[PDB]
């Protein structure tokens, strides 16, 4: 449901800080045209209500275009400060891209979490 | 389980796309073009355009052209003025074309960044404050001509009936026509007779452009015309947009890209407001008036929704209006425009919207 | 107010008033460069009932101030009357043309 | 008759000045620092900081330092990460210091961009994403050391009692202390014993910093301390911010630069909100709590005004708070803070405010 995935409350968006790519001309798992996926990201686990399982989500950014500005989220479930760096979302996960300009952020399902 | 990928094309067909040039004046170094689907208001993507970008779409619909300025350190360092060619479907950068460091930095009037009818040349306004028109050869990716004859003139009006001719409005109230050769250099030129009194009845630069003629509205609500169907441009006017009741409440035009022409019907669309006086020429539309250019009579008047700029799609009989942030979509197949929808928050500070070209003519 | 777009001398300002940006009507904010050229307006002064020529110099080389945005148009004309036109960047002849704010400088009667 | 002049200094004395770091997240390539007079709310000037700038003022009060990233064409082209030195009174650029292309890009926590107490070195956080702490010799205009010993740690807490020493918080729940030599290169270091459980009681990075000790608050409302009166850092805690009534309402801290210490009194200031749970650690303040760090009891609670970040001036006994756009100025000379004024519209998206230093170095 497009409306549903475009909400900060959608289950897999539980540690998104940035603009949802699905509102920026992309989808939950594809960058808007002309923006580049980040090879690195912060990660978190989000509880899936539909099956009651926790999933590891990789919060990759799309990079190399200026701020999308749509559907800004600042959710912080299980987010931790930078001394747990890959759980931290107050940094630009485009930081190692060929162009680090932050465009939007995605929530990519990796697989089931460890219980 | 999933992998984030790039390399994707715009999700909606070209025929659904419009381009909202967001100056982002409050943060003008981050101007951009927002691409929207006019049928459902969906945001499709964007092209970053640095400081005070300008944009057009190639006549064949394959490419987006931008014009902008960079500096090595933004507010210091060496300047680079460029045209960029972007793929329209992938919204990716393809080519930079170097310009001399004098491209106009100004609000997004259509006439500052245009192309020849044949699509082979981009034609742009320079102001440094030295004025001239610059010519870019798209095929070669080169700046090829700087039109000195255009000093003291302003803006580019392509002639749709010729492959590589355009006009500009001169400070003496006449028009200069430039005809380019196949190399993009000036092959010939001509000056019209004086069309309007610069002091007494200044025209807005935005043309209501037909295939072989153009109309202009004045600060006081008169209409002037330039017919370029023959070998030389023939000028006329004024006729008034205003009846006696109109004049009594001081109705006058106001806006930026404030007029349009529906070529099949000869209807001209103009943003108008009451209580006109010195200083009101950029006021938001209280109304849109629809004028028959053959009969010289108003055929409709509708609420303006505070619009400032417009554009017309001939093929689908559509008019878009823009109030700086929101885009209104109108069906103009009938004399009374019908509002179809409003796209809210299409921009923060836009004075220009354009349709993706459909067909190639 | 002098920080209001209705202040008499701000009658053809398209931009941010420098007096709201750490400068004054006749001084650039620290670290912004005065433009040598400008658009010109004629504005009525209510104090003495006379019209004055005003030179709308910009301050340049810093990004947009963002405060006290004005878009007044008294006696403003299109680009074919080039120095009466206020929809172009009057920082254009500066070393760095990034637009910061606009001043309203009294030339005389 | 009049002449436009430039070259002017900031109109208010240094002692009146504050710095609001505006990320302008919606247009993050046009971040900037806004300079305000806290006594009257007057806007004094600004320093542009390109993409996601960071800022601090030199300890001697003479210079403003920024850290930012440029690219030759903003969204493409070669990257330049830099520190810039700006004159504090003229707000003009003086020099650029080249950094390796890994300076931290992130929100403006104080600890990402700091200086040694002596002011000789700028001490900045890198992430490639491997973390290290970069050292810039200001006078030489050079990046001189990369403290890769801080891998797996985050943020810089200068020791205010030593000239060229700082601490960072590590993934082992302890602190790492670095002492620099005369040229800025690492001379010695030590890790503390474990201060907090990373899994069970994570701390906010923002220190409530005394001259010889730092306090930290946790996601669950506990307080930890690191004492650096000597060369070995001694750690303690937790003690709870919360009484039984507080616990019953699930009060917890929340914010960014969310704590402060008034050194003369030992009062610690913390942003708090009720109904705390997983995910609320960045929520705006419902209240500011004022704690006596010696007695470990709350001495005041006041409305938080939705603040997220704060800073303290020791000599004038002031606290500033910031909700993202507005700055509140409080007199904290007594246990109960007194609201003096609010500066509205200081920024569009700021999480950091700072006073101009007044002590001297
Ligand atoms: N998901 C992140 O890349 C979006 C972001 C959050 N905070 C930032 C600070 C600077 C740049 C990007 C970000
Ligand atoms: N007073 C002018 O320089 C401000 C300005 C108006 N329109 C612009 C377009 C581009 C850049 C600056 C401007
Ligand atoms: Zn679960
Ligand atoms: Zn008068």
């Amino acid at each position: 449901n497009e409306d549903e995935v475009n909400s900060c409350d959608y289950w897999r968006h539980c540690a998104v800080d940035g603009f949802l790519c699905s509102c920026c001309g992309g989808t939950t798992t594809t960058c808007p045209p002309g923006s580049t996926p980040s090879p690195i990201s912060w990660i978190g686990t989000c509880h899936n209500p539909h099956d009651g399982k926790d999933y590891l989500i990789s919060y990759h950014d799309c990079c190399g275009k200026t701020a999308c500005g749509r559907c800004q989220c600042n959710t912080q479930t299980r987010e931790r400060p930078g001394y747990e760096f890959f759980l931290h979302n107050d940094v630009n996960w485009c930081m190692a891209n060929e162009n680090s300009t932050f465009h939007c952020t995605t929530s990519v399902l990796v697989g089931l979490a460890k219980n | 389980r999933e992998v984030l990928t790039g390399g994707h094309s715009v999700s909606a067909p070209q025929e659904n796309r419009i381009y909202v040039m967001d100056s982002v004046f409050m943060h003008l170094t981050e101007s951009r073009v927002h691409v929207y689907d006019y049928t459902n208001g969906k945001f499709l993507g964007m092209v970053p355009t640095a400081f005070n970008g300008h944009v057009q779409v190639s006549n064949d619909g394959k490419k987006i052209y931008t014009m902008t300025t960079y500096h090595e350190r933004i507010t210091r360092g060496k300047r680079s003025d460029v045209v960029e060619v972007w793929d329209a479907d992938k919204l990716t950068f393809e080519k930079e074309i170097s310009l001399p460091p004098k491209r106009v930095q100004g609000l997004n009037y259509d006439g500052l960044f245009r192309q020849t009818t044949d699509g082979k040349f981009i034609v742009l306004q320079n102001a440094s404050p030295a004025t001239s028109i610059g010519i870019v050869d798209v095929a070669k990716g080169d700046y090829v001509e700087d039109v000195t004859a255009a000093a003291g003139c302003w803006s580019v009006i392509p002639q749709p009936n010729r492959p590589r001719s355009f006009m500009t409005i001169c400070g003496d109230g006449g028009l200069l026509t430039i005809n380019l050769g196949e190399d993009g250099k000036v092959a010939s030129q001509s000056r019209s007779k004086q069309m309007f009194s610069v002091k007494d009845d200044p025209i807005f630069i935005a043309p209501a452009l037909d295939k072989d003629k153009a109309h202009f509205v004045s600060y006081y609500g008169n209409v002037y015309s330039a017919d370029f169907s023959g070998d030389e441009v023939k000028v006329d006017g004024p006729w008034s947009l205003l009846n006696d009741e109109d004049k009594a409440k001081n109705w006058v035009p106001g806006g930026y890209n404030l007029v349009g022409l529906h070529r099949a019907s000869g209807r001209m669309y103009v943003f108008m407001h009451p209580d006109g006086k010195e200083g009101t020429h950029k006021f938001p539309a209280a109304e849109i008036w629809v004028m028959d250019t053959k009969t010289k009579q108003r055929v409709a008047r509708i609420p303006g929704r505070d619009a400032l700029s417009m554009t017309i799609d001939q093929q689908r009989n559509l008019m878009l209006t823009l109030d700086g942030g929101n885009v209104n979509v109108y069906d103009i197949s009938q004399p009374e425009p019908k509002l179809l929808r409003t796209i809210e928050g299409a921009a923060e500070a836009s004075l220009q919207v354009q349709f993706h070209p459909v067909g190639g003519t």
